[PDB]
RNA sequence: UUAGCUAGUAGGUGGGGUAACGGCUCACCUAGGCGACGAUCCCUAGCUGGUCUGAGAGGAUGACCAGCCACACUGGAACU
RNA sequence: UACCCGCAGAAGAAGCACCGGCUAACUCCGGCCAGCAGCCCGGUAAUACGGAGGGUGCAAGCGUUAAUCGGAAUUACUGGGCGUAAAGCGCACGCAGGCGGUUUGUUAAGUCAGAUGUGAAAUCCCCGGGCUCAACCUGGGAACUGCAUCUGAUACUGG
C-alpha cells in the first residue's frame, strides 16, 4: 500500500478469536453435568467417545470431554473443565479428572498427575 | 580435505502403468572451508547411490567466496524461486545463526560469524541456491577498490 | 508525468548500464550535475558533460570494468512521495562502507563519509553500492 | 538440587569418562564404557543436530555436576560478559568452589569434593565457605579447616590427584593441604574434547 | 523576542477576535511521511484590523473568553 | 514544612536510608525534592556509609527546611570526622 | 452499520462573583462557534515512569514500587 | 536473631512428565473396542492404547490449562502483494487531498549543526561494593532515542 493511503488508513492488525471462549480467559471453569452420553467420532475413526454437556457458572453450555477409561458421572454432576478440544466436532473442552467431581481413573500407574491418580503407596 | 555436507534427502515418486516408482534425492554441499563452496543434488533409486551423485556433482561445480576473516564483507541479499535470503556479517565469538540448510552451507564455505535469516519458502534446494547466490555476488574492498580506479582507503 | 528527475537520472543510469551503453544522455539540471560530480568523483562514473544553453543535455559516460557493471546498486532513497532525513549520528553506510549514499547536506550535495566528517546531515538522495 | 543414582551410567551415556569415580581401577573393569546403557544399548542409532547439541550440553553438565538452572544462569551471564561466550561458559564453571577444591587434589571425585566444601570443611581466605557455587577469584587461598586435616579422605584424595596431572592456575602444597587460585584458565588450558559452540548454538536456537 | 507563533486567518466574523490557523509540518510517527496539521485558535482581534486571509502573527495570553487565550501581535500579509 | 530526613530503602533487617529533602506531608518513601546523601546503617567499616551532601544541606536549611534528628546527629558526625 | 452538532450556544459592553483569568453568572447586543485533520453520538477504559516479548521497529500490557487523578453505601448540598 | 561451638547417628528428606515424526529416549504382554491425540495411532506379533522392564528431560519440583509476544515477512514503516493462487472500481470527468519540469533572488517553515532548560526517583545497561555465594541491597556512571527555547547553515522540500 502507497505510504499516503497507510497515513490514511493504518493496518489493521487481524484480531485472534479464542478457541475456548466458555472459559473467558480462565484455566478452568466449573459447571454442572446437563446430559452425559456418548458420540461417534468423525469418518476415518471409530469409537464411541464418553462426553457430557456442562452448563458453566457463567451461563454457558459446552459439552466437555471425559478423559480416561470409566467414569462415573451423572446429570446434575458439578465438575470442572479445561481448554482442550478433541479432533469429535463440536467438543472444545476437557474434564478435569480428580477435580471435585470426577474420579480419577483408577488402576492408573503411568501419566497419573494427568488423571487425578494418588501415588499408590508400596 | 574438503568438508562434505548432506543437507536434505527426500523420497519422490512417478507413476507408471504398475504402480508408482520411489526413487530418493539428496541435496549435500561441499566446500574446504576458507571460501570455496558447492552444492550437488543427485537423484537416485536408492540413498547411498544418491548421496554419491550429490557429492560428485558437489565435488565440481564449486564458486570463490570472498571471505574477511572468517565473516561476511557486508550484508548481502540472495533470491531464488522462493527462497529470499539476508546474510549479515557478525563479530567474533557470535557464530553461526542460521537456518539447516544456510547453516550448512555457510559452514563449509568458511563462514564462522553471521546473522542469517530465511524469507519466503525454506525449501532446501532454493534456500541452497540462493545463499550461493548470495554469497558469490558478495564483493570485497579489493574488488570495489580496483573497480573504481582508486585505492583502497574506504576499508 | 515527470514527477521524479532525479530517480529518472538513477534509472537512466541503471538501464544504460543493464544494456552496457557507452554513455547516458538526459536533460540537465543543478541537483543532477551535483550528483553527477559526486559520482564521477567517487568512480562510478567515466566523465560527464552539460552542454546546451537554454535546454542543457546532461551526459554522463558509463564505466565498466572487466566487460561488467561498475554501478552494481543504485537506489532513490528520498522520493517526494517519502522524504528521508537523517542526522549526523544516523547517515546511512551502503555496503557496510563500500559503497556511498549520496547525501544533501547544508553545504552542497556530498557523500555520507564527507558529510560524516564534515559532522553534517540531511537529506540522503540515493545509495550507490 | 542433586544427581545421587548410578554415577558410571552418566558415562556409559555419553560415551567419554566423566571422572565420576576416584580412580582406583579403570572404568573399563567396572563397567561397559563402549556400551550405552539399558537394555537397549548395544545399538547406536544416528543423532540428530539437536541430539548433538544436548548431548555436549548434558557431557558438560554432567562433568561439572551442574543442574539446568544453574547452567542457564552460567550462559546467561556468559553471553552477557564481553567476549566469547563459549570460553566464558567454561571459565564461569571452573571457578565453582568444589570444582577447584576437586582440581586442588582435596577431592578425589567432584561429589565427595563438595561433599567437603558443604560440610563446612574448606576455607576461603581463611573464611569457612560452604557454597558449591562459590565464584572463587584470582589470588584466593583455598585451605583445608584445622577440624577436617586429620580426615583420610583428603589424604587418599591428595594421592589420588598426584596420579593425575595438575593443573597450571592451581598452586597447592599437600602438606599445608592449602592451595591459591592463580588465575582463572584460558581456552587452550582446559580439555580439548568440549565443544562449546555447540552449547551456545543449543542455547541460542 | 517573545515566543509567538503565525497563521491566516480563516474567519473575522465575530466582534474584536478572529479564528488563526496555524499549519505545521509534522512527520508521521509511523510511515515516516511529512503531514500538514492545522491549529485554529480563537484571537482576541482588538480594532477588528485582521480580516479573513490575513497572515498574523499572535502571541498567548490570559484568558480573555471561554475559547479565546491568545492575542494578535501585528499583520504581516493582509488579505491580497 | 519542608524536612531532610530519612528514606528508608534497603532489604529486609538490612536497611539503608536515603536522606532526602521533601515535605514533610509526603510519605516516608513517597515524594520528595532532592535526594542529599545516604546512610548505611550495617556498614562494615571498610567501606564508606555515610555520603551527604552538606553543602545543598546547608542550602536547604538556609530556606527554612528542617533537620530531623537522626538527620542532625549525621550531619554532626560527618563533620567530627571530617 | 453514528454526519451533522450547539441557545449560555460563540463573541462583545456593562453589573455581579472568585484567592485568581474566564459565560463563572446575569441583563442587553451582535450571529455566530465546532465538524470529513472525524464534531455529535455509541461501546470500552484510570493515566504515566514502567512490565513482558522482540535483533530492532513494533505488539501486548498498566499487579507489586513511585508520581498524578477519581472515589468513600447511592444522589445532592454546603459549613469550618 | 544472624553467626559460632558441642552431641548422636546415614541416620529425618525424590518426585513429575515423556520415549511414532516434529523432539532427547525402545522392547515384552492384554482388537477401529477400550482408549490416546499440540499438528500429521487402535479392524487379532500396536516403539502412538493400558501395564511392566529399560531409557530420556527436568528436579523440590514436574506437567496440564488460561493469557501476551516471538517464530508470523501471517497487516510487510523497517518488511508483502493484485494476468492465472485472495486482490485493478465496467469506463471516464472532477472538488478536497497527495505529488509536481527548469533558472535566478529572497525567507529560514520542514531539514541540519551547536548551546541552554527540562526529560522525578526507582527500573534497564556498565564498572565496583555488602550480604559465606546467588537472589537481593547498594555507590557512581551511562541511558531516558523526547519537547521547548536561543544562535547559525542554505544543499534539498516549502512560501
Amino acid at each position: 500500500a502507497t505510504v499516503n493511503q497507510l497515513v490514511r488508513k493504518p493496518r489493521a492488525r487481524k484480531v485472534a478469536k479464542s478457541n475456548v471462549p466458555a472459559l473467558e480467559a480462565c484455566p478452568q471453569k466449573r459447571g454442572v453435568c446437563t446430559r452425559v452420553y456418548t458420540t461417534t467420532p468423525k469418518k476415518p475413526n471409530s469409537a464411541l467417545r464418553k462426553v457430557c454437556r456442562v452448563r458453566l457458572t457463567n451461563g454457558f453450555e459446552v459439552t466437555s470431554y471425559i478423559g480416561g477409561e470409566g467414569h462415573n458421572l451423572q446429570e446434575h454432576s458439578v465438575i470442572l473443565i479445561r481448554g482442550g478440544r478433541v479432533k469429535l466436532p463440536g467438543v472444545r473442552y476437557h474434564t478435569v479428572r480428580g477435580a471435585l467431581d470426577c474420579s480419577g481413573v483408577k488402576d492408573r500407574k503411568q501419566a497419573r498427575s494427568k488423571y487425578g491418580v494418588k501415588r499408590p503407596k508400596a | 580435505e574438503l568438508q562434505e555436507k548432506l543437507i536434505a534427502v527426500n523420497r519422490v515418486s512417478k507413476t507408471v502403468k504398475g504402480g508408482r516408482i520411489f526413487s530418493f534425492t539428496a541435496l549435500t554441499v561441499v566446500g574446504d572451508g576458507n571460501g570455496r563452496v558447492g552444492f550437488g543434488y543427485g537423484k537416485a533409486r536408492e540413498v547411498p547411490a544418491a548421496i554419491q551423485k550429490a557429492m560428485e556433482k558437489a565435488r565440481r561445480n564449486m564458486i570463490n567466496v570472498a571471505l574477511n576473516n572468517g565473516t561476511l564483507q557486508h550484508p548481502v541479499k540472495g533470491v531464488h524461486t522462493g527462497s529470499r535470503v539476508f546474510m549479515q556479517p557478525a563479530s567474533e565469538g557470535t557464530g553461526i545463526i542460521a537456518g539447516g540448510a544456510m547453516r550448512a552451507v555457510l559452514e563449509v564455505a568458511g563462514v564462522h560469524n553471521v546473522l542469517a535469516k530465511a524469507y519466503g519458502s525454506t525449501n532446501p534446494i532454493n534456500v541452497v541456491r540462493a545463499t550461493i547466490d548470495g554469497l558469490e555476488n558478495m564483493n570485497s574492498p579489493e574488488m570495489v577498490a580496483a573497480k573504481r580506479g582508486k585505492s583502497v582507503e574506504e576499508i | 508525468s515527470m514527477q521524479d528527475p532525479i530517480a529518472d537520472m538513477l534509472t537512466r543510469i541503471r538501464n544504460g548500464q543493464a544494456a552496457n551503453k557507452a554513455a547516458v544522455t538526459m536533460p540537465s539540471s543543478k541537483l543532477k550535475v551535483a550528483i553527477a560530480n559526486v559520482l564521477k568523483e567517487e568512480g562510478f562514473i567515466e566523465d560527464f558533460k552539460v552542454e546546451g544553453d537554454t535546454k542543457p543535455e546532461l551526459e554522463l559516460t558509463l564505466k565498466y570494468f572487466q566487460g561488467k557493471a561498475v554501478v552494481e546498486s543504485i537506489q532513490r532513497v528520498s522520493r517526494p512521495g517519502l522524504r528521508i532525513y537523517k542526522r549526523k549520528d544516523e547517515l546511512p553506510k551502503v555496503m557496510a562502507g563500500l559503497g556511498i549514499a549520496v547525501v544533501s547536506t547544508s553545504k552542497g550535495v556530498m557523500t555520507d563519509r564527507a558529510a560524516r566528517q564534515a559532522g553534517l546531515g540531511g537529506e540522503i538522495i540515493c545509495y550507490v553500492a | 538440587a542433586r544427581y545421587l543414582g548410578p554415577k558410571l551410567k552418566l558415562s556409559r551415556r555419553e560415551g567419554t569418562d566423566l571422572f565420576l569415580k576416584s580412580g582406583v581401577r579403570a572404568i573399563d573393569t567396572k563397567c561397559k564404557i563402549e556400551q550405552a546403557p539399558g537394555q537397549h544399548g548395544a545399538r547406536k542409532p544416528r543423532l540428530s543436530d539437536y541430539g548433538v547439541q544436548l548431548r555436549e550440553k548434558q557431557k558438560v553438565r554432567r562433568i561439572y555436576g551442574v543442574l539446568e538452572r544453574q547452567f542457564r544462569n552460567y550462559y546467561k551471564e556468559a553471553a552477557r560478559l564481553k567476549g566469547n561466550t563459549g570460553e566464558n561458559l567454561l571459565a564461569l564453571l571452573e571457578g565453582r568452589l568444589d570444582n577447584v577444591v576437586y582440581r586442588m587434589g582435596f577431592g578425589a571425585t567432584r561429589a565427595e569434593a563438595r561433599q567437603l566444601v558443604s560440610h563446612k570443611a574448606i576455607m576461603v581466605n581463611g573464611r569457612v565457605v560452604n557454597i558449591a557455587s562459590y565464584q572463587v577469584s584470582p589470588n584466593d587461598v583455598v585451605s583445608i579447616r584445622e577440624k577436617a586435616k586429620k580426615q583420610s579422605r583428603v589424604k587418599a584424595a591428595l594421592e589420588l590427584a598426584e596420579q593425575r596431572e595438575k593443573p597450571t592456575w592451581l598452586e597447592v602444597d599437600a602438606g599445608k593441604m592449602e592451595g591459591t587460585f592463580k588465575r582463572k584458565p584460558e581456552r587452550s588450558d582446559l580439555s580439548a574434547d568440549i565443544n562449546e559452540h555447540l552449547i551456545v548454538e543449543l542455547y541460542s536456537k | 523576542k517573545i515566543r509567538t507563533l503565525q497563521g491566516r486567518v480563516v474567519s473575522d466574523k465575530m466582534e474584536k477576535s478572529i479564528v488563526v490557523a496555524i499549519e505545521r509540518f509534522v512527520k508521521h510517527p509511523i510511515y515516516g511521511k511529512f503531514i500538514k496539521r492545522t491549529t485554529k485558535l480563537h484571537v482576541h482581534d482588538e480594532n477588528n484590523e485582521c480580516g479573513i486571509g490575513d497572515v498574523v502573527e499572535i502571541r498567548e495570553c490570559r484568558p480573555l473568553s471561554k475559547t479565546k487565550s491568545w492575542t494578535l501581535v501585528r499583520v504581516v500579509e493582509k488579505a491580497v | 514544612m519542608v524536612t531532610i530526613r530519612l528514606a528508608r530503602h534497603g532489604a529486609k533487617k538490612r536497611p539503608f536510608y536515603q536522606v532526602v529533602v521533601a515535605d514533610s506531608r509526603n510519605a516516608r518513601n513517597g515524594r520528595f525534592i532532592e535526594r542529599v546523601g545516604f546512610f548505611n546503617p550495617i556498614a562494615s567499616e571498610k567501606e564508606e556509609g555515610t555520603r551527604l551532601d552538606l553543602d545543598r544541606i546547608a542550602h536547604w536549611v538556609g530556606q527554612g527546611a528542617t533537620i530531623s534528628d537522626r538527620v542532625a546527629a549525621l550531619i554532626k558526625e560527618v563533620n567530627k570526622a571530617a
